[PDB]
Formats: structure tokens, C-alpha cells, sequence
């Protein structure tokens, strides 16, 4: 179309909101750390759409085309 | 601290519909200049605010629940 | 002689009724002793 692409990555994003509010229990401080990036380019949105198994190569593309 | 009630004391100082208010506000703005630096003393951000703090208190609210369980078994 | 009464009392202490679980009976009761509490 006169292209368009997704990237996907693992990522690390520590947050204070659990860092002190938790722990001192059966509650981990640092993991640390792991995630699942899902970039959605050529939109300027780069939206981080949710992932939740089961998931396939298709369904991503489906939500994205949607 | 000072940033709190300092606004409270500056707030009542406005007077007269006439543009003499600046003569008062010059006394205000300097404090505000100090506030611009007093704010530097308070350059911190741990918790956001509500409702996360409320989530913390509730988190203890569940976390304080066991205390009336196994401890009761101790008795 | 040391292990005896100590084991018995420690059973009788914080454990109190160590039989209170009654195996399967200690399942939902673990909520009844806790989740039920309010």
C-alpha cells in the first residue's frame, strides 16, 4: 500500500507500586524481569496490545487487521 | 508544609478592587519564588496517590485477617 | 525424655489441636477459619 510492520520483544519494567507495598511475605522483590512487547507501527500508536494464552501467529494479525 | 498553609495565608491577602493588590502580591510572589525552590525540597514520588494507597490499606486489610486465625489456633 | 513432653506440649501449643485439620476436614475449614472471618 504505497510498508507496515509489527515487532515483538521480551522486556523489563520494574514498578515501585509492588516494590514496597509487597515483599516482607511470600512476595518477591525483584524477579527480574520479563514481558512480551507487541509493537503496532505505521500508526504512531505503537499500542501494547494484551497477550493471553492461548495465542497464535494468526490471532495477533487478526486483531491488528481489525 | 509551608507550601500548604502558605497558600492559605496568601489567599486572604487580596484586597481592594483597585490595582493596589500587586503591592500585596509582591510579598506573595517572593514566597512563591521560595516555593519554587521549596518544591525542589519535595522532589519525590513513591506511591502515586489514590487509589493505590487505598489498595495498600486494603492489602493490609486482607493481610491483617490471618492474625485472627492461626493466632486463635495458638489459643 | 526431653523430646517427649516437649513434643507433646508443642503439639498442644500453637498447634493446639494438631488433629483439628482432620485431613480432608481441614480443606474448606481453612477458609471457614479464615475466609469466613470478617
Amino acid at each position: 500500500q504505497l510498508g507496515h510492520y509489527i515487532h515483538i520483544f521480551v522486556n523489563t519494567q520494574p514498578i515501585s507500586a509492588f516494590e514496597r507495598t509487597l515483599s516482607s511475605k511470600r512476595s518477591s522483590c525483584e524477579y527480574d524481569h520479563f514481558l512480551l512487547l507487541v509493537e503496532w507501527h505505521h500508526d504512531g500508536i505503537v499500542e501494547h496490545v494484551p497477550l493471553d494464552d492461548h495465542m497464535d501467529a494468526q490471532h495477533l494479525l487478526l486483531l491488528i487487521t481489525q | 508544609t509551608l507550601l500548604r498553609q502558605g497558600i492559605r495565608q496568601l489567599k486572604e491577602k487580596v484586597s481592594k478592587m483597585e490595582p493596589e493588590e500587586m503591592t500585596v502580591k509582591e510579598k506573595k510572589s517572593i514566597i512563591e519564588i521560595l516555593k519554587a525552590r521549596i518544591a525542589l525540597k519535595k522532589a519525590f514520588l513513591k506511591m502515586a496517590l489514590s487509589e493505590s494507597n487505598d489498595t495498600v490499606v486494603k492489602k493490609e486489610d486482607v493481610r491483617e485477617s490471618p492474625v485472627d486465625t492461626f493466632m486463635e489456633n495458638a489459643t | 525424655r526431653t523430646h517427649n513432653r516437649q513434643m507433646t506440649e508443642t503439639l498442644e501449643k500453637y498447634k493446639s489441636l494438631d488433629f483439628n485439620m482432620e485431613k480432608e476436614g481441614d480443606v474448606i475449614q481453612q477458609l471457614k477459619s479464615s475466609i469466613k472471618k470478617p
